[PDB]
RNA sequence: GACAGCAGGACGGUGGCCAUGGAAGUCGGAAUCCGCUAAGGAGUGUGUAACAACUCACCUGCCGAAUCAACUAGCCCUGA
């Protein structure tokens, strides 16, 4: 993958070819996060080839559709499961992200695994994405954003890098 | 009053206890000789001797200790002349002599009246601990006697 | 993990007054006054209470070392309150070997002059801090009392004394000699 | 010989933990060498008594 | 462990509350293992002493069962090393005033209160040399016939004075009786009664 | 009602058993239980050559709600 920009959620169903020895393939289904549908189909073939006896030649993809957000105007909590491959050995991982949409939360997951653990898009295999509610979040960051009547100001906010003239008589303050 | 927890032979090879004794200076040989006379035939094994001194002599009392009479219920004599076969033979029954023993035990155990002293003196041994036909884990649990007849 | 606000709570008694012009804290009390600057930390210092004097030391997002730093302000404000109400008294008994240590004061107790100094002939002089007064104790052998207001100045002067009295080029397991800080406390007792 | 003053001098000179790697007098309740010449190692040992 | 043991301790305390409806509140702030052995083996034939942590605050739950009279009065009284003494026999106001037994009084560093140590001119009666402790503190002594006597009459430990290690060793060797302190009775509880023992009982 | 912190207790059998210059929890070999218990491990260390004193496991007094341990990999440091 690349994870170029924000990600997109795709529902992809796929089956084997109808053979005379075995008709009616089971027509499996997954949930692929990808920048576009071509990467969704290729990563679908990757996961289904690693799970069951399937390959791209002897199989087909029936439907590959965009999955829109069930509630885009709601600030939600997402638990992500990870199968990332580190330098020594691969590890499982549970992470939490407070974000609006599922594709945005998985985007933050890819960016955060790139930032902290230096993991590329090759090693990350998203195991499961689940919306969890309040009072079940393990993480202290999302647990401390769980505050009604929350207060914080914005101290030392500097901005406008040369939007002002480069040569002014000012000396700009913050807040 | 002097207390001592030793015993082999008498010894007296220019080595003795005296320290409290030479305040009155009476034991230098006579106290050791009377200790020999009280230790005739009792015994060839470690005991506890206390001598009461009132200005003229020594009264020798043997307060019997628990592990020391556990060792005294072995088979004497073993002092020299082909020792070490090996250390821990110990084939005795001790079915009632230990009962009479903790009947003698008084004001030093912080005890129940023969309640768990069966467990105490059954597991405080190291050479015997049972007649050779059973296992002492049954001695620890399955004794239901003594606690009525002994008090 | 960018923790939202950590605040420390300080109660200030009615015997003293506090005044802040920013991150500079000026505490006035019975035993003089004391002012310090917290310019290099950037933590909000607010006060509240009409003649109740409840100080709050509040820091927003920050990092873990800065959340460690926000308690240091509360602790030094507590130390300034204790120094302006009671003062600091450090008692130093002269643990001396075969050679004694003769300690005199020269300039108003601000110049401690040490002689006989482990048998060395070199008479040593130690100039103390501006704001600390020293004295030789009575009814006790070779005790040296350092009294002052600022705990940093008093304890740095005592550190200069206990490092001026130092066994050099020998074993210091044997020759346990020098003027060590024996007791730390306040001037006015029973408080 | 003032055994209380000897205990005080041993408190300020003797009861320390010496590190086996950085050779630093640290603290009796220390865990790591505070100096950055060894890498804050936990290979400590008590200061030697007679 | 420490779950079946705590359930067994709750069984022991419900057995004592269902068997003995009369109790004494005591405190053991100056305690010893040999002291508790002596107290227990002197009081085997009568009332039984029990101690513990916040599990002793179980009368609240026993009242939340609602099978009791007003037993909840002693709930603000278990503060500062409070233990129970369960009794059945008394009905008798001479207990523990004739049984407040004297205990050693073995010298140990730390205590300050309440008494003094006055050592008159009296020989030691100990072995040689037994002058190292006297030279460590500083006591004018004179050697008679071999037991060594003390010339002056000085006080070692005053009121509110810290007991030291060398002072403790010399008092343990000379066997001059140091600070001793037994248990403290604080509140009597006899069948839902609120006693004020300052001074009503005994 | 935990982790910390401060304070108190840390026994009886028993100076246990093989040893001998001593082992009386502390060089060693084996073992390893019971009573009082609130709690004591035939004992985690320090010490005197031993006997002794100190501390810890364990329990309790005050405080008061979150805490501890072992691994793992990203940056940086020591290794250099
Ligand atoms: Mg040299
Ligand atoms: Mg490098």
């Amino acid at each position: 993958m690349k994870a170029s920009g924000t990600l997109r959620e795709y529902k992809v169903v796929g089956r084997c070819l109808p053979t005379p020895k075995c008709h009616t393939p089971p027509l499996y289904r997954m949930r692929i996060f990808a920048p576009n549908h071509v990467v969704a189909k290729s990563r679908f073939w990757y996961f289904v080839s690693q799970l069951k006896k399937m390959k791209k030649s002897s199989g087909e993809i029936v439907y590959c559709g965009q999955v829109f957000e069930k509630s885009p105007l709601r600030v939600k909590n997402f638990g992500i499961w990870l199968r990332y491959d580190s330098r020594s050995g691969t590890h499982n991982m549970y992470r939490e992200y407070r974000d609006l949409t599922t594709a945005g939360a998985v985007t933050q997951c890819y960016r955060d695994m790139g930032a902290r653990h230096r993991a590329r898009a090759h090693s990350i295999q998203i195991m499961k994405v689940e919306e969890i509610a309040a009072s079940k979040c393990r993480r202290p960051a999302v647990k401390q954003f769980h505050d009604s009547k929350i207060k914080f100001p914005l101290p030392h906010r500097v901005l406008r890098r040369q939007h002002k003239p480069r040569f002014t008589t000012k000396r700009p303050n913050t807040f | 009053v002097y207390l001592r927890c030793t015993g082999g032979e008498v010894g007296a090879t220019s080595a003795l206890a005296p320290k409290i004794g030479p305040l009155g200076l009476s034991p230098k040989k006579v106290g050791d000789d009377i200790a020999k006379a009280t230790g005739d035939w009792k015994g060839l094994r470690i005991t506890v001797k206390l001598t009461i001194q009132n200005r003229q002599a020594q009264i020798e009392v043997v307060p019997s200790a628990s592990a020391l009479i556990i060792k005294a219920l072995k088979e004497p004599p073993r002092d020299r002349k082909k020792q070490k076969n090996i250390k821990h033979s110990g084939n005795i029954t001790f079915d009632e002599i230990v009962n009479i023993a903790r009947q003698m035990r008084h004001r030093s155990l912080a005890r129940e009246l023969s309640g768990t002293i069966k467990e105490i003196l059954g597991t405080a041994q190291s050479v015997g601990c049972n007649v050779d036909g059973r296992h002492p884990h049954d001695i620890i649990d399955d004794i239901n006697s003594g606690a009525v007849e002994c008090p | 993990m960018k923790t939202i606000l950590s605040n420390q709570t300080v109660d200030i008694p009615e015997n003293v007054d506090i005044t802040l012009k920013g991150r500079t804290v000026i505490v006035k009390g019975p035993r003089g006054t004391l002012r310090r600057d917290f310019n290099h930390i950037n933590v909000e210092l607010s006060l509240l209470g009409k003649k109740k004097k409840r100080l709050r030391v509040d820091k927003w997002w920050g990092n873990r070392k800065e959340l460690a730093t926000v308690r240091t302000i509360c602790s030094h404000v507590q130390n300034m309150i204790k120094g302006v109400t009671l003062g600091f008294r450090y008692k130093m008994r002269s643990v001396y070997a075969h050679f004694p240590i003769n300690v005199v004061i020269q300039e108003n107790g601000s110049l401690v002059e040490i002689r006989n100094f482990l048998g060395e002939k070199y008479i040593r002089r130690v100039r103390m801090r501006p704001g600390v007064a020293c004295s030789v104790s009575q009814a006790q052998k070779d005790e040296l009392i350092l009294e002052g207001n600022d705990i940093e100045l008093v304890s740095n002067s005592a550190a200069l004394i206990q490092q001026a009295t130092t066994v050099k080029n020998k074993d210091i397991r044997k020759f346990l000699d020098g003027i060590y800080v024996s007791e730390k406390g306040t001037v006015q007792q029973a408080d | 010989i003032e055994p209380s003053l000897r205990q005080l001098a041993q408190k300020y000179n003797c009861d320390k933990m010496i590190c086996r790697k950085c050779y630093a007098r640290l603290h009796p309740r220390a865990v790591n060498c505070r100096k950055k010449k060894c890498g804050h190692t936990n290979n400590l040992r008590p200061k030697k008594k007679v | 462990d420490r779950a079946t043991w705590k359930s067994n301790y709750f069984l022991k305390i419900i057995q004592l509350l269902d068997d003995y409806p009369k109790c004494f509140i005591v405190g053991a702030d100056n305690v010893g293992s040999k002291q508790m052995q002596q107290i227990r083996m002197s009081l085997r034939g009568k009332a039984v002493v029990l101690m513990g942590k916040n599990t002793m605050m179980r009368k609240a739950i026993r009242g939340h069962l609602e099978n009791n009279p007003a037993l909840e009065k002693l709930l603000p009284h278990i503060r500062g090393n409070v233990g129970f003494v369960f009794t059945k026999e008394d009905l008798t106001e001479i207990r523990d005033m004739l049984r407040a037994n004297k205990v050693p009084a073995a010298a140990r560093a730390g205590a300050i209160a309440p008494c003094e140590v006055t050592v008159p001119a009296q020989n030691t009666g100990l072995g040689p040399e037994k002058t190292s402790f006297f030279q460590a503190l500083g006591i004018t002594t004179k050697i008679s016939r071999g037991t060594i006597e003390i010339l002056s009459d000085v006080q070692l430990i005053k009121t509110g004075d810290k007991v030291g290690a060398s002072e403790a060793t010399l008092l343990n060797m000379l066997n001059i009786s140091p600070f001793s302190f037994g248990l403290v009775i604080q509140q009597v509880f006899d069948n839902g009664s609120i006693y004020n023992p300052e001074v009503l009982d005994i």
